Formats: C-alpha cells, structure tokens, sequence
C-alpha cells in the first residue's frame, strides 16, 4: 500500500548523491558515536541479492554481522531500534524465555491430544532480521538450530514421527560481551567495539546523558537531518522489491587484484588468512551498497567502500586478538 | 497538624542527620550501610523518555561482608519500616521463587501463573538474604527483570506481563570466608558481572578489631539480653519512627524533584577524570550507568531535605556516595590511589575532627602492631607523640587540636591529653 | 507444672531430699562428669562440654519479634576408633527424648488419599524438639540434609513443601553430631576448615568444637586395655540425674552486672587473643564467640542452682572455651621490618634497596646483640626478595 506521492519521494531521496551517509545518521540517532557501525547496520538492513544458477543451487544474499565489545556500550538498545526498521523482525534475548523458541517445535495440547506445530521465531522471521542479543548465553538446542539455519537456511523438525523441513531466510544480527567457533567463522563482519578515552569524547557522552535526563520532560524535542522511522521502513521495503543489482567487469578486476595482493601478503606474512569466503562476503556487501543507491550495477567506488568496511572489522578484529 | 508538624520539620536544616541516625537505631557502627539505607528509603523520582526508554526511581544495595557483621538486621529493620515489604531467601526450604514463570498445572494439565517474589513485591521494598545462592533460572532472570521492571510470558497464547517495580536490598557471603582486600569486589562475591552492575550502591562490610567499639557492642548485647530477660554517633536528634514514615509517605505524595538546576560542566569534568584513573589504572571504569546512579541518588536527597528543587549540596552528596563506593569496589593498591587522587569531593561535609579521628586510629595501630611485634603482648595504655599527629594534620591542613581534645568524641573512645609530656594516651 | 516447686510438690518427700543434697554438693560437676559417662577413660574436657549441652541455657525473645537461642550445640572430630560414637550412644541411654541418626530426618509428607489429608510423620528433627539430636556420620550427609540442618540450626524450624503444601513446622533442639576429618588424620598444621568436609554456615554455627586426638599414651593404653578385659571378666543413678537435670531446666538464672563487667572484659581479652599474631588460631572469632559464652555462663548458672549469674561461672566458661579452641621469629621481626619501611616511607623520599636494608639489621638490632642474628636477617630478606619486595599488597 503505497501511493505514487511516495514512490516519487523515494525517488527523490535516493537521487541525491549523500544517500548512504544520510542513511547512516538516521540510525539510532540517541546512540551518539559509532559511525562505523551504523554504515555497517544500514547495509545489513539493504541487504545483499539473491541468485539462482542453473544447477539449482541457490547463493544466499543475507550479511551477519556481530558486534563484541565490554559493556555499557548500549548493544541493547541498537537492537531493539534495528528490530524496529526492517519490514520484517525479531528480538530474542539469549536464555532469557530460551531466547523465544528459535527451535520449531511439536507440543500436544492435553485436553485436545492434538499436536501443534510452532515454527520458531526465525521461521516467523523470513526474510527478515533477527535480532539476538547475549549470543554466549544460548541453549544447546538453540545453537544447534542457529548452526543449523545459519548453514542450509532450512530449519529441520523430526519429532514425534512428524518430519518436515521449514525455510529460513534471514539476517542475523547478535551482539555478545565476550566469547560455538564455527558460528562465530560463519559471521561476515565482526566488530570489536572498544573503548576511547578521548577528553572531548566523554565529556560529550557525558552532556548528551545529562541533556537527556533534563529533557526527559522535553521528550516531544525533534532530530533534523534524519529519516522517520515509517519512510525508512518504506524506503528499505521498496528498494528490497524492486531493485537488485550485480557487479561491473572493472569492480571484478579490482576486486580480484586486490584479493590476489591481500591473499599473497598473508602467505608472505605466515612465512614469516583472507579466504573465498570473505571475498564472496565483501561482494554481498557491494551488491547491498549498489541496491541501496538504486542502480543495476554497482561501482569501483562501492567495491572500494566494501574493502574499508571489511579492514576496518574482520582484519582489525583478527589482528587485535 | 500532622503536615505542618512534618513542615516544621522540613525547615530544620540539619534534618538528615537526624534521619540517618534514626536508621536501624540498634546496629552500631556502618553509618554507610544506614546512609545508603536511608537514601533507598527514600527513593527517587521516576522519569519515561518517552516509549523508547524508561529511567526507574529505585536505587538497589547490595551488602557483601563477613559472618557476624549484623547483615540480617539491617533488612529487618527495613522490613518492620517500609511498608509493602517482601523478606525472601535464596537458599532454599521453600523459598520464594525471585522472578514468575509459567508452570502447566500437573493435574489439570492447564497451563498456569506463579508469581515470583518480585512481582509480589511491586511498588514495595523487596529484601533478599543468601543472595549469591540462586537456582539457574534465577540467577538467568533476575538481570532482565531488574533491568526492565516487568516480566513477559508467552507460551500457547498465553500472553501476560507481570509489572515488578521494587526497590532490591540484597546481602551475601564472599568467596573463601573472608574478604580480601587485594583482590575486586566481582572476584570476592560469587555473581556474574550484569548483576553486580544492574545494582547502584555497592557496600562492603569488613571485619576489623576495634576494641572500643567491641565493648560497646558487647555492653549492647548484654543489656539486650537483661531487658528481653523472662548512643548518637552522628550526635544530633533521632526522629520518632511514626513521624519518620509521615515524612517519608509526603516524600512519595506531595513532591517532584527537578532537575533544572545542574552544573553538567562539573559532573563531565568528574566524569572525565574518573574515567581516566579506571582506564590508566586497569580497573573496572565508570559508565553512564554511574552517572545515571548519582542522578538519582541527588534526587533521593532532595526528596530527602523536602525540596522541589535539587541544592548542588545534593549533588555534591550524590558524587561523594557514588565515589567511595566505586572506589572501594576497586583494588588495595589502586583504592589507595584514587583516594590520594580524588580527595576534594570525598571531603564534602566531613569533620575536621573526624579526620583528627583517623589519623589517630592509624597512629594507635601503629603502636599497637608494634608492640605485638616486639613484646608480642599488648599494653594497657598507649602513647604516641603529639607531633606526629601535627605534622600529619598539616598535610591535611588541619590545626587547632585543643578544640578536637574538648570534643565529645575525643573522650568518648577513651583518649586523654598529655599537655607537660605532649602524649595522647589511650586506656583500654 | 513449669514452676519448680510445682514439680517438687509432685515429687515424693525423699526425690526432694536427694535434689537438694544433689544442689549442696560442692563437687556435683565432676561427680555427674564421671557418672555420665563412666566407661570412657580420659577426655574430661569433652564430657563437661557435652554436660552443659545436656543442662542447656535460658532462652529470650526481643521486642522487636526476634528470638534468641537458648540452646547449644557440641561437634566432636577425632581419630577412628577414638570412642567418639561411644558419646552419642551414652548421650541416647541417658536422654529418653533423644533421637539417634546416621545421616526421613526432616519430615515425610504422605498424603492419605483415602481421607484426602496430608498426613506428615514427623523426622528425626520433629522427634528431637526440645532434647537432643545425636547425629553420627555428620560428614556423610547429602547436600540436601546439609542445608536442612543449617536451615534448622538457623532458624530453628522445618520447612516443607510437598504437592503444592507449603509448612513450616517449629524444631528446638540441641546438635551433637560427630565426624572424623578428611582422610582419617588431624593434621595439626591445617586448620579446621582444611581437616573437616563441612559448609562454612554449618560450622561456623557450632560451639564448643572440641578436637580428640589418640595421641598414643602407653600408659592410658595400659588403662584402655585393663578397662577391656575387666569389661570382659556412679555417685548419682541416672534416675536421680534426670530428676536433678529437670529440677534445674525448671530454673531460669539471669545475668548480675558484675557478672556483665567480667564478660566484657574477658570478651575482650578473647578478641585481643584471636587477633594477635602470635599463634594462628584455627577459627577466627566474632560476636557469636560472645553469645555461646554468654550461653555457657548461664548453664553454669543452671547447674549450680543458682538464679543469678556470678563471676565463677563466667570464669569456668572462658576457660572451657579457650581450652576448646585450638592455636596452629622470622615472621615475627618481618612483621615489624615492613611497619618500618612503611613508616619510612611515608615520611622520607629516599628508599634505597639493599643500604637500607643494612640499615635496617642495625633498626633490628637496636635491642638485641647478636651477630649471627643479622646474617639470618640478610637470609630472610634474601628469601622475602625471592617473594616480594616491598610489593602493593596489603600487610
Ligand atoms: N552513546 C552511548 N554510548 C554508551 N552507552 C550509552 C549511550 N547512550 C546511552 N547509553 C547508556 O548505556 C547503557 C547501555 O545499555 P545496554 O543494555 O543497551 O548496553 P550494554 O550494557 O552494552 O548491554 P549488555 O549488558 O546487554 O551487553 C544504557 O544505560 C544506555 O542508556
Ligand atoms: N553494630 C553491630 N556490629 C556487630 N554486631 C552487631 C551489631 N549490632 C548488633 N550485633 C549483633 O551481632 C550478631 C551478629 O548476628 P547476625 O544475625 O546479625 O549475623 P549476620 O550478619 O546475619 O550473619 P551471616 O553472615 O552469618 O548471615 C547479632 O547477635 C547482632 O545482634
Ligand atoms: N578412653 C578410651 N578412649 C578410646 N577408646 C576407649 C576408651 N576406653 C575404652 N575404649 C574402647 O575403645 C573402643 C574405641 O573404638 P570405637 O569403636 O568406640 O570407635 P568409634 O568412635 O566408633 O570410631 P569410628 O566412628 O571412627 O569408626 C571402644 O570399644 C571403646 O569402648
């Protein structure tokens, strides 16, 4: 239900050549700081494409991301203000209720002796986001359906003789204070959020806190320069079902140098490492940075963006540990 | 009548002090576990930044100490004076669940409700004792019921919220038996790190040998004993309990403390340079959460004095309780440190002569240790230089020791001044 | 019938003669140690202990809703075969109300489903109320009976829930239980914590923790055996001590504030005790020191018939509690060392390393003359180096 009014201010919007950094500032406009995260949380929410190819396998066009940090850094409240942009979401808090279901379950009502079957919450989030926070606190069971849909997107119920196959197929976004191995190598960008102390930083937190406890009477106080939670919500469903887009031949020249140079320095380096998997992760990631600007092919300049996200959270994640 | 006796009350000045000595008149000693009991008492005011976000007004204690350190009494106390009181344990025999949950009837085979002690607890003062002992779904819950007031279920369609809004004053026993001071306060209680964060007020009670105050306390017991057979520290007015809780009910009816009235410049400069110390040092640093803890504490004391408007008195106050707390939570060495380092705001509103106090406490133990050394007995009476003493206070930029010698505390520990030999000597 | 007299009055003319030639006997202490318990040879202090816990003491309740205990309890470890199981036997012959266990004890809710009533048979606590509960095999306990026990030591009640019946059942009695330490030998080098498997509340709630140790006299194995083989080949009977011991229960002695000066003080000399250096003791003391004193003095009081307590008692009761607890140069001088450098430091800048350690054998040796002495003291900062130096950490 959208009326051409709006299809003609999408347009408009997305026009302007400062789409991405616009869309990075309407993100959690409380939380000051953490520009980077926010750039990376935008382009989880575009998300990636989806292909078929003839044999009928199916590449999967989702971003995971999974932020890591010491507490206090209001992990929290940017899921919940994530879960409350995407057309489709979830919040599950980990070992908290068992985190919602995330398992698809069989249960029998006794007076009626039937058998109902509840899938998840990532079958209820199909092609969506699903937001998890405490990731280090999940049930066993949990894990295993998380190792599960994270792999094949198919969530699998065999109990009670029934046994069907769901389809799941969404974003997962988790945060956890610190850290089971192979879905934390599953994830595409991991961000160590860290601690600065910078004089100017903290005394600006400082007053933004204060400010805000004052204002607290002064609530209906607005934001300028930032996108209505409704318009962004439209903006990402319009730009999700309307436009998908692929890589250039010159991007795929760069990108495969760049690969090819990257991949030789960590040899050099192990002699005295990036992987195809992160390559086909940084391509997802430009594919989202091109859909976001609604264009059918993406850029050197997106390809280029792609590498700084992917330095600035895997590498420095990998070589701070 | 009753309101304008609690006006009048209002008027005096010097009413917290009154308040605090009013706090748990039995127990002896740890006038810090009685200020942040109080300041509990009295609570703060609630804000809601709108859906988003909402600020609670309960300011939580958690009191980790030593067997046979009047732990229990304390929440006693606070149950006998706060209405709406909830005492529960955590260790077992037929304990009250701390947070609800939904338990299918086993013969009606109907799924159904069971309150924990929060919810039944709400808009009241909750009390737990044996907190570090907790069952599993428990020790799982209580972080996000303290942390959003209110606990929602929902399994087959049963769709409830249960709304739990209570002040939390906890107790436990350390690791090992003792506390030790050379290690933090999170590797010395058995508890995750979100618990101890969610709580506000951190107390430590230690145990320690101060013979004065063993003999006082003994001479307490033992007339407790007579009296059931079949002394003002802070030194000013104790207030009756009855007019005490009409006070506290108009400060949960007819006030609102506002925040309009605030330094932020100097509440930023203090957080800027606590944080520096935590992160230099490699302790545990101050978050928002502090700031936050403070805010309230300010407005729990401008309730407290009965004033629509926050006096930067209260603030002082509310930095200086979040200080030595924090501090305190720290390490021996760097609690040593951040003490010689931040020395102004913890000296708001302390006596001269109480500083006179200390420093003579040190020199007794001083004498006291080394007479266990070398004669290893002790001796009846101790004598120390006075000059020492001096010296000291001039560090501290205190004089005038004749004014300390005619105070009432002087003679109340059993001091006495030695003007021909220039000695303080203190009988046992 | 509470009222002594009373009871007198239902007792015959000859039970009355002989209470009171039981109350005018100067030495009625050791004639009803060694009546108690005659077979067992030796081990006096742990009789006395265990005839105290048999007299009990005055309970209170305070004002403000509080109970107090009247009531004392009495934990025996020592050596296999050290007759330690002997007591609690004796302790059941003696005692009619007493409740003899091997570590069901609490309660046992069944609920008649015919009449629909949950009909509860009582434990081996809810048997015990008001006497004594002999427990062996202390250290056996599952982890369910241990905080049964600190829940009724603590709160001298019974919880239960059982089928959705919540109770709470009263239980006032007094613990004898007895255990043997970790592996089968009291290492006098670890303290009690290290030799005993127990909880921290339930052995910090015990008093009167006596210790035994075989200690291989050849002279008392002389006595032991010639004991057997008589076995093999009481001034007061037991009729007349129970007569006795409830003539006494039936009173109620109260403190004399002479009495009440001597406590403090001695309380004080305790704590000053505990908490010199000297020697480690093997538990630290608290207030609860003080209450199972104060207990003490008022079963003194009891036994002697007296209603009020005097000094005597007071005096009997430290010296059974300071003989009750166990104690387990060097460090002695270093203490000392460290207030030195401390002091130094805090008052002077200049902290050189091994010329004020020089300084410091001469500081050391400002009383003493011995040479020999300072090279020991260049060897133990030698090994204190090899520890620390000087580091941040407290004492
Ligand atoms: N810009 C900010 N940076 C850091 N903290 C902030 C900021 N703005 C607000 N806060 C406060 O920081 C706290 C962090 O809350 P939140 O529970 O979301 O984070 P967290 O402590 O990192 O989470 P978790 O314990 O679940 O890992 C909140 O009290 C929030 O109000
Ligand atoms: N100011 C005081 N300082 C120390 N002890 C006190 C003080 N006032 C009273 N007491 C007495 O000290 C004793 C300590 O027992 P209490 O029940 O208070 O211990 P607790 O702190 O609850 O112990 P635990 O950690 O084992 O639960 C009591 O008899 C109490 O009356
Ligand atoms: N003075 C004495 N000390 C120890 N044992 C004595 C003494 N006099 C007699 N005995 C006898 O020596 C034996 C002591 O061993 P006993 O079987 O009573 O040990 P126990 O306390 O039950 O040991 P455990 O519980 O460790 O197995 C008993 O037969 C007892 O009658």
């Amino acid at each position: 239900a959208i009326t051409p009014q709006e299809e003609e201010e999408f347009r408009r919007l997305a026009a302007k050549p400062d789409i991405y950094e616009t869309v990075a500032k309407s993100i959690a406009p409380s939380i000051y700081g953490s520009s980077d995260i926010k750039k990376a949380i935008a382009c989880l929410l575009f998300g990636g494409s989806r292909k078929r190819l003839p044999d009928g396998l199916t590449r999967r066009g989702d971003v995971n991301l999974l932020m890591l940090g010491d507490p206090g850094t209001a992990k929290s409240q940017l899921l919940k203000f994530v879960e409350r942009c995407s057309p489709i979401g979830v919040y599950t808090s980990g070992k908290g209720s068992s985190a919602a279901g995330l398992t698809a379950s069989v249960m029998r009502d006794p007076v009626s002796r039937n058998f109902i079957m509840e899938g998840g919450a990532m079958v209820l989030a199909d092609g969506g986001v699903v937001c998890i926070d405490e990731f280090d606190k999940m049930r066993e069971d949990d894990r295993v359906a998380i190792h599960e849909a994270m792999e094949q997107q198919t969530i699998s119920i065999a109990k009670a003789g029934i046994t069907t196959t769901l389809n799941s197929r969404c974003s997962v976004l988790a945060a956890a204070n610190s850290v089971m191995p192979t879905i934390l190598s599953r994830f595409d960008m991991i961000f160590i959020v860290k601690d600065e102390h910078n004089e100017q930083r903290d005394m600006t937190l400082a007053k933004h806190v204060m400010n805000v406890h004052l204002s607290a009477r002064t609530q209906s106080s607005s934001v300028e320069g930032e996108v209505d939670l409704n318009t962004l919500k439209k903006y990402i469903a319009y730009c999700r079902a309307k436009c998908g887009p692929r890589l250039s031949a010159e991007a795929a020249e760069k990108l495969k140098n760049r690969y090819i140079l990257m991949r030789s320095g960590a040899r050099e380096h192990e002699r005295e490492p990036i992987t195809v998997r992160q390559l086909e992760a940084i391509v997802r990631i430009s594919e989202s940075l091109g859909k976001m600007k609604l264009q059918p092919f993406a850029t050197e300049t997106d390809v280029e963006e792609a590498l700084r996200l992917f330095q600035v959270s895997t590498l420095d994640a990998a070589m701070s540990g | 009548e009753d309101v304008k006796a609690i006006v009048a009350l209002s008027k005096d000045e010097r009413i917290g002090e009154r308040i605090f000595a009013s706090i748990a008149p039995s127990i002896y000693g740890h006038e810090d576990i009685k200020r942040g009991l109080a300041l509990a008492l009295f609570g703060g005011e609630a804000k809601n930044p709108g859906g988003k976000h909402k600020v609670r007004g309960d300011i939580n204690v958690l009191l980790c100490g030593d067997p046979g350190t009047a732990k229990s009494q304390f929440l006693k106390y606070v149950e006998k004076v706060a209405s709406r009181a909830v005492f529960t344990t955590g260790q077992g025999a037929s304990a009250v669940g701390l947070t609800a949950y939904v338990q299918r009837h086993p013969v009606t085979k109907e799924w159904t409700l069971e309150a924990g002690a929060l919810v039944l607890a709400d808009r009241g003062v909750c009390l737990i004792d044996e907190f570090d002992k907790m069952n599993d779904q428990d020790r799982t819950s209580i972080h996000e019921a303290m942390e959003q007031q209110s606990i929602s279920i929902s399994k087959a369609g049963i769709v409830t919220s249960l709304q739990a809004r209570c002040t939390v004053i906890a107790a436990s026993n350390p690791i090992g038996g003792r506390y030790d001071p050379s290690l933090t306060f999170s590797e010395n209680v058995d508890l995750t790190e979100p618990i101890v964060s969610r709580f506000d007020i951190l107390c430590v009670v230690r145990d320690t040998v101060d013979p004065v105050q063993d003999e006082m306390l003994a001479r307490f017991v033992v007339s407790s004993h007579i009296k059931h057979h079949p002394p003002n520290t802070f030194g000013v007015e104790a207030l009756p309990q009855e007019v005490l809780k009409k006070y506290i009910m108009y400060a949960k009816e007819k006030i609102r403390p506002k925040l309009n009235q605030m330094d932020q410049d100097k509440v930023a400069k203090m957080y800027s340079d606590l944080r520096k110390e935590s992160m230099a040092t490699g302790s545990i640093p101050i978050t928002v959460r502090h700031i936050e803890s403070m805010i309230r504490m300010a407005e729990a004391h401008a309730r407290m004095h009965l004033r629509d408007y926050v006096v930067e008195d209260d603030v002082n106050m509310a930095i200086r309780v979040m200080l030595e707390s924090f501090i305190d939570t720290q390490k021996f060495s760097v609690m040593r440190s951040m003490r010689k380092t931040f020395a102004r705001y913890l000296a708001f509103r302390r006596d001269n002569n109480e500083l006179l106090l200390f420093v003579l406490k040190q020199l007794i133990a001083e004498q006291v240790t080394y007479q266990r050394n070398r004669y290893g007995a002790q001796q009846d009476t101790i004598e120390v230089p006075e000059k020492d003493l001096v010296d000291k206070a001039r560090q501290i930029n205190i004089h005038n020791l004749s004014a300390f010698y005619d105070s009432d505390l002087f003679k109340m520990n059993k001091f006495t001044h030695d003007v021909k030999k220039k000695l303080i000597i203190q009988q046992f | 019938d509470q009222t002594a007299e009373s009871i007198k009055n239902q007792m015959t003319v000859q039970e009355w003669e002989k209470v009171f030639e039981m109350s005018q006997d100067k030495n009625l202490y050791h004639n009803l140690c060694t009546s108690l318990f005659p077979t067992i040879h030796g081990n006096d202090e742990i009789k006395r202990g265990v005839l105290l816990m048999l007299f009990g003491g005055v309970p209170k309740t305070t004002m403000e809703g509080t109970s107090l205990r009247g009531d004392i309890n009495v934990c025996i470890v020592g050596d296999p075969s050290t007759s330690k199981s002997q007591f609690l036997k004796h302790v059941e012959e003696f005692s009619p109300r007493a409740v003899y266990t091997s570590g069901g004890l609490t309660a046992a809710v069944v609920k008649d489903e015919e009449s629909h009533e949950f009909v509860i048979e009582a434990g081996a606590l809810m048997l015990a109320d008001n006497g004594v509960c002999c427990i062996d095999e202390f250290d056996k306990m599952d982890l369910k009976d241990q905080v049964a026990i600190h829940e009724a030591m603590e709160q001298q009640t019974i919880s239960i829930t059982k089928a959705g019946v919540k109770a709470t059942l009263n239980a006032r009695t007094s613990i004898l239980a007895a255990a043997n330490p970790v592996g089968g030998r009291y290492e006098r080098s670890k303290s009690l914590k290290h030799n005993v498997n127990l909880s921290a509340p339930i052995m910090s709630r015990f008093d009167l923790f006596f210790i035994l140790v075989d200690e291989c006299n050849e002279v008392t194995d002389y006595a032991i055996a010639r004991r057997i083989v008589d076995l093999h080949a009481r001034v007061y009977s037991i009729e007349d001590i129970q007569r006795y011991l409830l003539f006494a229960r039936q009173f109620q002695p109260k403190i004399t504030k002479e009495a009440e000066e001597f406590i403090v003080e001695q309380y004080r000399r305790l704590r000053q005790r505990d908490g010199s250096g000297v020697a480690k003791s093997s538990w630290r003391i608290t207030v609860r020191q003080l209450e199972s004193l104060i207990r003490l003095s008022e079963s003194m009081a009891r036994m002697h018939c007296s209603d009020e307590v005097q000094p005597k008692h007071v005096k009997e009761a430290f010296r059974l509690l300071s003989k009750s607890i166990i104690r387990v140069k060097q460090i002695s001088n270093l203490l000392v060392l460290y207030m030195q450098k401390m002091e130094e430091t805090e008052e002077e800048c200049h902290l050189t390393t091994t010329d004020l350690v020089n300084w410091y054998l001469k500081e050391m040796e400002a009383e003493i003359e011995t040479e020999t002495e300072l090279i020991l003291k260049k060897r133990l900062i030698e090994k204190v180096i090899h520890r620390l130096i000087y580091y941040d950490h407290i004492l």
